[PDB]
């Protein structure tokens, strides 16, 4: 017989849709900083980072779902009557042009994937393939990007998965509107190699493995005690 | 009985009843510019022995850096741009029947180690001294660019007791005295710059402290002998 | 090895080819031709020195090579002994050994007849 | 037509109708401690060209000393105690149809050269400068430890016109421009210390002086390219 190990599998263990980032962007602003952005990383949410770092090399597709909700703000503008709000979620592949302004040329997205979503419909969804000149993402890198520089330890350009950019296509009304994107992340077709011990010490930095040393477990009163 | 093994102009001695741990069940092979092999590098490089004492924490070696100055294969790391090799690590331990202690001999692929200072990166010297072993400490390490080499976290922010997930061997002096681990080439790319990437490190952590009867030798020599296997490199052809 | 049965330890029996020069450290010996003679595993080590010369025969009189032994590990004993161990060396010829031109040995000498 | 020859990572250009003089009718082979071969040394080592002028006497190279600092095979001369190799010497000559001159390209086995001072021995520098050619003189040489490098006696106390007894080639610019000589290993012992014994020397002696039309290039480059063949060495095994 034997009990089923179906949901213990790496696919079921890791292919779980979780929120990894949320940002708010305005509809009007002083500068062009009316856009949200997120460099796609797996080392910013502790639960997902621990689950992925239980293995050494992984290879998966990124399924991203965006939950965009808009809120009208304060007051002092009357007769708002805003039409429906359209959002653009532009994905910038590795090595692609990166916007610095809400109306940058990169938003014209000649080759950057972009999804335009009107509010009230189902949340937008896009899937990023395995994008790496290497053969697998490496959660751990015991080496230097440049051996000359000490600060390049553990950094390799093979784990860069691109950047997501979010903005308002139309303002709708002359009054303030702030939208939250709430990106939901879900690996698909996951293959993992070289399993590793779970991270014991709490994480400190996203780009580091540094740790304050911690006890192996919780203490008890006596070696023969039971409670 | 006694098994004699000869690679190149090097000969070592091994017991017939010696258990060999083969990596992840994978025997090193070639990737079958055309890659160029070097069988002359397939030698036994016996590192300087480390003295195991009653109060000795573990050691580690990072082997691309460890064999970086070991004659051949060191000249090849310096010479070729791309390189690939599997390794046979054989850890011996010379002790009498009046000596105690247990050792965890584990080879850790991609042992990215943290720093004593959180907002800092360990420097090249702290991570790997080359053929000289780097020692753990029983307490927290202090240093601007030093590795956090506390034994309990194995320098990696994990539990040292959980290190058995990696290809390991237990050296119980009352049972064993040697550890043979055959590590294949493990990487996310077919071949990598060897001078700037330690593919795995060897950790020899005494889980049970060394002990001995009165009059017996205080220290126990631990000898690490490494034999590169199926080493192949970039290749320089066409112009 | 003429030490105790409970004694354990390792030695580097390194051989240097002619013209190379004797090694000065343990590492130089290990990087050349060597064997790890483990005392615990075996109390004897037979080392066959090859024939390396430019001619079929060489002169008996005054390169040839070097044998050097190195402390890979210290000798480990049940920690109660006082005197030190000893190593005995033996030399022999192999089956391919030959000598060509007979002469007078340089060892025995007489001023005249013994009687 | 044009024949392209590639050894290792080196490629040279040769005419299809190029005559090859094979030593004494012997093609280099191995002697079929076990001798160790090195095919990586089988490369084209192109020496620096020598300018052939209207008033230029000959040159010579001694090839164990000439290739002594040519990367590989030079490291092998420095490394191995005993060594053996045959050589393919290819002497090119770049000239137009308005250039004149004839060259004797001869490889002389055991060219023991005399000294300018009779009660003296030539020093190492005078006999062979390595990859740099040593030049003959049209008159007697003066020096305490200098080679008697007068052209007529070829440095050997013989007639320079009789040098054709050795494996040679004639480069008549109106007929030829290249010379290929394949010299086997010639010695009285199966294998010898390469760092102290030049098995043969290459002499390039212009028997007819270079001449050229007005406006044509005054000098004619002479290029020597050497490919060691069937190189094998001592071998380090057993202990």
């Amino acid at each position: 017989n034997y009990h089923s190990r179906s949901e213990s599998t790496v696919e079921n263990f890791l292919c779980r849709s979780a929120c990894v980032f949320y940002t708010t962007y305005r509809n009007h602003g002083t500068d062009g900083d009316n856009f949200g952005y997120w460099v796609i990383n797996t080392r910013q949410v502790a639960q997902l980072r621990r689950k992925l770092e239980m293995f050494t090399y992984a290879r998966f597709d990124l399924e991203l779902t965006f939950v965009i909700t808009s809120t009208q703000e304060q007051s002092t503008i009357q007769g708002q009557d805003s039409p429906v709000l359209t959002h653009q979620i532009m994905y910038v592949p590795p090595g692609g042009p990166v916007p610095t302004k809400v109306n940058s040329y990169s938003w014209q997205t000649s080759t950057n994937p972009s999804v335009f979503w009107t509010e009230g419909s189902a949340p937008p969804r896009m899937s990023i393939p395995f994008i790496s000149i290497g053969n697998a993402y490496s959660m751990f890198y015991d080496g230097w990007a440049k051996f000359d520089k000490q600060g390049t330890y553990g950094i390799n350009t093979l784990n860069n998965m691109g950047t997501l950019y979010m903005r308002h296509v139309n303002d709708g009304s002359p009054g303030p509107i702030v939208s939250t994107v709430r990106i939901y992340f879900k690996p698909k077709h996951v293959k993992t190699w070289v399993p590793r011990p779970p991270r014991l010490c709490q994480y400190q930095k996203a780009g580091n493995v540094n740790f304050e040393p911690t006890g192996v477990t919780e203490s008890r009163t006596d070696i023969t005690t039971m409670q | 009985r006694v098994r004699s093994i000869t690679l190149g102009n090097s000969t070592i001695t091994t017991q017939e009843c010696a258990n060999v741990v083969v990596g992840y069940g994978v025997w090193p092979t070639y990737l079958n510019q055309p890659t160029q092999p070097d069988v002359a590098t397939c030698r036994f490089y016996t590192l300087e022995s480390v003295m195991w004492q009653q109060s000795s924490p573990g050691w580690w070696w990072k082997f691309p850096d460890a064999l970086s100055n070991m004659g051949l294969f060191g000249q090849n790391m310096q010479y070729h741009y791309l390189g690939r090799a599997g390794y046979t690590v054989h850890v011996q331990c010379n002790a009498s029947k009046f000596h105690q202690g247990c050792l965890l001999v584990v080879c850790v692929p991609e042992a990215e180690m943290g720093c004593a200072t959180l907002a800092n990166k360990p420097d090249q010297k702290s991570l790997s001294n080359g053929e000289t072993a780097n020692m753990f400490e029983s307490q927290n390490s202090t240093g601007q660019t030093a590795v956090q080499a506390n034994v309990i976290n194995a320098g990696m922010g994990v539990g040292v007791g959980n290190l058995t997930i990696f290809p390991h061997q237990w050296i119980n002096l009352r049972t064993n005295n040697s550890a043979t681990i055959v590590m294949p080439y493990i990487n996310s790319v077919p071949m990598d710059n060897m001078f700037r990437h330690n593919n795995f490190t060897l950790m020899i952590i005494p889980f049970a402290p060394l002990s001995y009867s009165t009059g017996a030798t205080t220290y126990v020599p631990i000898t690490v002998t490494v034999a590169p296997m199926c080493a192949e490199y970039n290749g320089l052809r066409l112009a | 090895f003429c030490g105790s049965a409970m004694a354990t330890g390792k030695f580097l029996l390194a051989y240097s080819p002619p013209g190379a020069g004797a090694p000065t450290t343990r590492k130089e010996a290990m990087l050349g031709t060597h064997v790890i003679w483990d005392v615990g595993l075996q109390s004897s080590c037979v080392l066959c020195i090859p024939w390396i010369s430019q001619t079929h025969y060489r002169y008996v009189v005054v390169a040839g090579g070097y044998i050097t032994c190195w402390y890979q590990t210290n000798i480990v004993v049940p920690a109660d002994t006082q005197s030190d161990c000893k190593i005995l060396c033996f030399v022999s010829a192999c089956n391919d050994f030959s000598v060509r031109m007979l002469k007078d040995t340089p060892f025995i000498k007489q001023d005249n007849f013994y009687q």
